[PDB]
């Protein structure tokens, strides 16, 4: 039921967390991808972190295996509390509003490097309310969709 | 002749056992290369009458058939060559240094999701293979699978198997109980189904997923007519504590297969094309429109934010949720589900009344006894 | 009598136990003072006295195991046995004091009673065996599963512990 779309969001995702094209995630990209989101965790962190989701891999999260995990396996309020964690990431300001720069942000932070105007594309793109934000709302509407 | 079985092979050891048929491994003289042989007693030790010992030959001589029919192929044994005798029926193939699945099964209760995916990845792959030769196998359990050092799949025992003319459906009851698709025993029990085609090794496969990845068939129970109704019926439960923890892509994937109606199965070309079977490809340039980039990124930050979220939540093994439920956490439940086949793993063989699901009680003794 | 019943007095009347068994019984034995089964102690005096592989050392372990004469209950003191070798490797601490092996499937008795009762068990089919003090049914309790017969040992190996060590440390999962 994951559209071949949604299949190719998740394989985007899993390029975006590693940075040598290894064809895995380890337990120093994943961390380098935390911190760069700024979330740092204990090196042993993550090597626990990446075994919660392998249990094999050896540190090493694999992609068919990331799907498992961004299928949605989430229960509502789990779902809840990440999708509300993700918008807080998305906002350092933390104002509540989703800012073309604060997307910028966040892209410059997992370096990929795209166009400005693209980017307020993108949430134009994805902007009715929140002209120039994205709400929360507005983001939970999107992700489900 | 046997001269010739000896003048290019010679049998050193015994590997396993079966009803008339006994695999054996030998050294091939001209390669020194590794080979294993089943020796079938024709005769059986004279319990055969003339007709079974015409028919095993019938049935050998078509066994030949098949592995003819198919070589080459990575994940189904090679038949080097097949000598027959008055007595015997030599064959002889790749040696599997490990044993069948079931063995496997055995000393790993639950197979994870990472090792039963490239099984299957196999498996299912041979079930192309042999829906596009149009040959249907009805045989598809784990002890017909074998198992080599590197865990690679080799299905094993093409026995039961038979080419279905095109567009024809077969009639013939072949296959213990508890792997029989639900059309299988229907057809056993009306004669208005005209038959069952090669849609039935989907339901096969199906069923190794609910074994392996849970360690029990998907329908057992100790009577033999009673799983035959959960069958036809299609009574199955991804039940708790056992069924919470893997991944929800797993239970969709094993559902289709499982479908009682057999025209709405899962066939094996599409059944490799579900998520589960999706593999990273390096070189894609999945491109992407705006919304389609910022899922991408939101999606990235959606899963760093997620696997810190999963793993803060694991509880830790404490004195309290030992007492209160063992089974309901992980950790602790495959330990007794391992310490379970340590002790008990002699007391699992082929059949019916020997499968893995006795060595599981997954419900109160009331509702058990209730009938 | 049942399928895990007539499983089970084929298991502990031939003394059929799992690989490596007596070379475990030596690691838990080293994290403890003994093991005593119907009051009849294997001291961890055994543990330096033999190797884990000498077999004198599995005539102590078993001499000490058919202390009990029914067949049935032997096999639950074995897999007992195991549910504190596979508990053992989870706590760090140790309990320093003497286990009986027996005691821990009679609650897993009263334990397996419990649960049953609420969930909707008679009295009949709950029948007491005659000599053990076993329910009938819990002999013919699969191993493993949510009610299985290493369930509630699983369950009742921690009870035990809990009077014995009143602190208690689980890691490694
Ligand atoms: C993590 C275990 C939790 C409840 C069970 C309690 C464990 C023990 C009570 C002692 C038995 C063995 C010891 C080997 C050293």
């Amino acid at each position: 039921q994951l559209t071949e779309e949604q299949i190719a969001e998740f394989k985007e995702a899993f390029s975006l967390f590693d940075k040598d094209g290894d064809g895995t995630i380890t337990t120093k990209e994943l961390g380098t991808v935390m911190r760069s989101l700024g979330q740092n965790p204990t090196e042993a962190e993550l090597q626990d972190m990446i075994n919660e989701v392998d249990a094999d891999g050896n540190g090493t999260i694999d992609f068919p295996e990331f799907l498992t995990m961004m299928a949605r396996k989430m229960k509502d309020t789990d779902s809840e509390e990440e999708i509300r964690e993700a918008f807080r990431v998305f906002d350092k300001d933390g104002n509540g509003y989703i800012s073309a720069a604060e997307l910028r942000h966040v892209m410059t932070n997992l370096g990929e490097k795209l166009t400005d105007e693209e980017v307020d594309e993108m949430i134009r793109e994805a902007d009715i309310d929140g002209d120039g934000q994205v709400n929360y709302e507005e983001f939970v509407q999107m992700m489900t969709a | 002749s046997a001269q010739d079985f000896y003048e290019n092979y010679e049998p050193k050891e015994i590997l396993g056992r079966g009803v008339s048929s006994v695999v054996r491994r030998c050294i091939h003289k001209p390669t020194s290369q590794e080979y294993a042989v089943k020796v079938i007693d024709v005769t059986g030790g004279g319990s055969f009458s003339p007709e079974e010992v015409r028919e095993l030959r019938e049935a050998t001589l078509k066994e030949v058939d098949i592995l003819r029919k198919v070589s080459g192929h990575p994940n189904i044994i090679q038949l080097k060559d097949t000598y027959e005798t008055n007595t015997f029926f030599f064959l002889v193939f790749d040696l599997m240094k490990r044993g069948e699945l079931f063995d496997y099964l055995t000393e790993k209760v639950t197979l994870s999701e990472k090792e039963t995916r490239k099984i299957m990845r196999a498996l299912l792959e041979v079930i192309c293979t042999l829906h596009k030769l149009n040959i249907v196998h009805r045989d598809l359990k784990p002890e017909n699978i074998l198992l080599d050092d590197n865990m690679n799949i080799k299905l094993t025992d093409f026995g039961f198997s038979c080419q279905l003319e095109p567009g024809e459906r077969l009639r013939e009851v072949c296959g213990t109980p508890s792997y029989l698709a639900p059309e299988i025993i229907e057809c056993s029990m009306n004669e208005d189904h005209p038959g069952y085609g090669k849609e039935v090794d989907m339901w096969s496969t199906g069923v190794i997923m609910y074994t392996l990845l849970a360690g029990s068939p998907p329908f057992w129970h100790r009577k033999q007519m009673l799983m035959l109704r959960m069958i036809m019926s299609g009574n199955y439960q991804f039940g708790s504590p056992e069924w919470d923890d893997y991944s929800d892509t797993v239970k969709d994937l094993v559902s289709r297969f499982l479908v009682v109606q057999p025209q709405n199965r899962y066939t094996a070309e599409e059944a490799l094309a579900h998520p589960f079977f999706q593999q990273y490809l390096v070189e894609e340039v999945r491109h992407f429109s705006p919304r389609g980039k910022f899922k991408v990124i939101a999606l990235t930050v959606l899963a760093s934010v997620r696997i810190y979220y999963q793993y803060r939540r694991v509880k830790p093994v404490t004195r309290e949720i030992v007492i209160r439920d063992p089974y309901a956490l992980r950790p602790l439940r495959r330990l007794i589900d391992a310490y379970a086949f340590r002790i008990y793993g002699h007391w699992v063989k082929k059949g019916q009344q020997q499968n893995r699901a006795a060595l599981f009680e997954n419900t109160p003794k009331a509702v058990l006894l209730s009938l | 009598q049942g399928q895990w019943q007539r499983r089970r007095r084929l298991d502990g009347a031939l003394n059929r136990v799992p690989v490596g068994f007596y070379q475990k019984v030596w690691k838990v034995l080293q994290k403890c003072h003994g093991l005593s089964v119907e009051g009849f102690v294997l001291p961890s005096s055994t543990t330096r006295e033999m190797t884990p592989g000498e077999i004198k050392f599995s005539v102590h372990v078993e001499s000490v195991l058919n202390r009990v004469p029914q067949p049935e209950y032997r096999q639950l003191l074995v897999e007992a046995i195991l549910v504190l070798t596979m508990l053992a490797d989870i706590e760090i601490h140790s309990i320093g004091s003497i286990i009986a092996v027996e005691k821990i499937v009679h609650i897993a008795n009263d334990l397996f009673l419990q649960e049953q009762k609420t969930l909707g068990a008679d009295d009949t089919m709950l029948a007491k065996d005659p000599a053990s003090g076993i329910c009938t049914l819990l002999y013919d309790s699969a191993p493993s599963g949510r009610f299985g017969t290493m369930t509630y040992l699983s369950k009742a190996a921690a009870t035990y512990v809990q009077e014995f060590l009143p602190h208690s440390i689980c890691a490694m999962q």
